[PDB]
């Protein structure tokens, strides 16, 4: 599951952050990823 | 007698040649035998993320992005000389590493 | 150090207690609790990565088969740490069932729970969630007047927060037969907050005090109002005269003034 | 040996204070349980027991004592199951009752140390 | 009663030292049970 938000759904699984995608868009800045292009 | 290879890496280029360039002139002004910064390719690391967040519209995609730039510089020095520079040159953002072995 | 035997034996046994589900534990897991040694023995079967079962099963066993300082040191060093490591680390932030039944099977031994579980964990940054989940534990657990009278008694020397206050509430909300002293501090408590004006203050005389400290002194001054002296009940209707409450100050007052001296 | 008064309530009041420390047995079967292990530390017989066989099989063993096996006789039944918390719970406007114990072992002393070493010492004579 | 659980509930990590300090012994074998390997050997052999 979402390690954020109690959610089974929108799992990242990669590189072991498993974070749903839509959590994961806004922890995207404090992570590191950030918008280029 | 030390020789040893450090490597640097880091998303802020900023950082990054100031770091570099600290570590080449403070080499230099000590009087050391080096291998000047050597750059090698930034790795542009890139996601592809779908415009459609609720199921609404048609699907087109999108893309994120990071730089990851890498350097590398070689020295002969002591063991002082060499955990001092490690400890003042500690910087956020820039990673560094100092390894001793030349195998 | 420990024997390779001990060592490659318990690693096996702690690669099975990480998926086990029902049936038999593992023989050598249950002939730890019978071991001069069982804490180095049990750490080589990793207590952070057993299955949610495992820990109530081996709660069930350690709690029933060791003694009070064992079961102590074993309610403290891997319950409390796995409770509160699945309380932090979920993410709607609550607890699993078999974790859960585990510290109900804990507190079967009052002594060793409160001392092991909920005075470390008081202690140690017990924020809201875990105080609700553990205040909902001991508000399900009959505990013998006595070591409800001991927990008390600890719990009103604390500093004050409002899960205390919950945990003191619910412990005068057993209303048991406490001792003249376990009552002595329960004055003292609800007479530390009282505002002295010859000079004499701490942070607990001014601060805001919730419905849990009024429902707390309601409850005491409920039960507990024949079995304090007259002077004690003067400081308590002064505390209800300063720092009462809209609704609860007036019945606190009326249950301390209804009420007998010892 | 001659029983007196203070040392029978001093005793009923070690089971009574070494009952909080939760160190009794309190019965005929977990007291000679508690004697044939080696964990009875002090046990208390009542001498007003009807049935005299299980008690002249522990009068048998208390002529002829262990090194390990000290003992010693209460007056009543029913109020040294009191004190064991048993028999009956009176205290300064609270009562309960229960039914009255025959013999009660001390396990763990506790809040009574010196006052089980007393009566025990006391016995020796 | 009270007077010697308290001083237990409230100095319970003075109590713990001072029994950790009194009854710590080391990892030893033959001071445990003594049919102890004879159940490491009994479970090990499935
Ligand atoms: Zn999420």
């Amino acid at each position: 599951q979402c390690r954020v938000c109690s959610s089974h759904t929108g799992l990242i699984r990669k590189y072991g952050l498993n974070i749903c995608r839509q959590c994961f868009r806004e922890k995207a800045n404090d992570i590191g990823f950030n918008k280029f292009r | 007698i030390i020789k040893i290879r450090i490597t640097l890496t880091s998303t802020k280029v900023k950082q990054l040649e100031n770091v570099s360039s600290n570590i080449v002139k403070n080499a230099e002004q000590h009087n050391l035998v080096k291998k000047g910064p050597v750059r090698l390719p930034t790795k542009v690391l890139k996601i592809s993320t779908r415009k459609t967040p609720n199921g609404e519209g048609s699907k087109t995609w999108e893309t994120y992005e990071m730089r990851i730039h890498k350097r590398y510089i070689d020295l002969e020095a002591p063991v002082q000389i060499v955990k001092r520079i490690t400890q003042i040159t500690i910087e956020p953002g820039v990673d560094v590493e100092v390894v001793v072995a030349s195998n | 150090a420990l024997p390779e035997k001990v060592i490659k034996a318990y690693t096996t046994v702690g690669s099975i207690l990480k998926t086990w589900t029902h049936g038999k534990l593992p023989k050598l897991f249950k002939v730890i609790p019978s071991l001069r040694n069982w804490q180095d023995v049990i750490y080589v079967t990793n207590p952070e990565e057993w299955s949610p079962h495992v820990v109530y099963e081996a709660t069930k066993l350690f709690v029933s088969n060791l003694t009070a300082k064992e079961s102590q040191k074993f309610i403290n060093l891997i319950l409390l740490e796995r409770f509160r490591d699945n309380i932090e680390t979920s993410e709607d932030h609550s607890l699993n069932y078999h974790i859960y039944r585990a510290v109900k099977k804990s507190l079967y031994k009052p002594s060793a729970f409160f001392k092991g579980f909920l005075f470390p964990l008081v202690e140690t940054g017990c924020n809201v969630r875990e105080a609700t989940i553990a205040g909902s534990v001991l508000a399900k657990v009959s505990v013998p007047a006595l070591h409800s009278s001991a927990a008390l008694s600890y719990l009103l020397r604390l500093p004050f927060s409002p899960p205390t206050t919950v945990f003191i509430k619910i412990l005068l909300d057993k209303k048991y037969a406490l001792p003249y002293q376990t009552v002595d501090d329960c004055v003292y408590y609800f007479m530390r907050f009282r505002i002295l004006d010859d000079g004499s203050n701490g942070e607990d005389a001014t601060r805001v005090l919730p419905v849990i400290w009024h429902k707390a002194f309601l409850t005491f001054a409920q039960r507990y109002k024949n079995d304090i002296t007259q002077d004690q009940r003067d400081f308590l209707l002064e505390t209800v005269r300063q720092r009462g409450h809209k609704d609860i100050g007036p019945e606190i007052r009326r249950e301390l003034l209804a009420g007998a001296s010892r | 040996q001659t029983a007196e008064v203070t040392i029978e309530d001093a005793l009923k009041v070690v089971l009574r204070t070494a009952l909080v420390h939760d160190g009794l047995a309190r019965g005929l079967r977990e007291s000679t349980k508690a004697l044939t292990r080696g964990e009875a530390l002090l046990v208390v017989l009542v001498s007003s027991v009807t049935e005299a066989n299980i008690i002249k099989l522990v009068e048998g063993l208390a002529n002829d004592p262990e090194n390990k096996v000290p003992l010693i006789k209460v007056a009543d039944a029913k109020q040294l199951g009191e004190w064991a918390g048993l028999g009956k719970i009176d205290r300064e406007g609270n009562a309960r009752k229960v039914v009255g114990a025959s013999v009660v072992v001390v396990k763990n002393w506790g809040a009574e140390t010196d006052e089980l070493s007393m009566i025990m010492e006391h016995f020796s004579q | 009663q009270y007077d010697q659980i308290i001083n237990g509930y409230e100095n319970y990590e003075e109590e713990l030292e001072e029994d950790e300090e009194q009854n710590y012994q080391p990892f030893d074998m033959s001071a445990e049970r003594s049919d102890f390997e004879s159940m490491l050997d009994d479970f090990l052999d499935n």
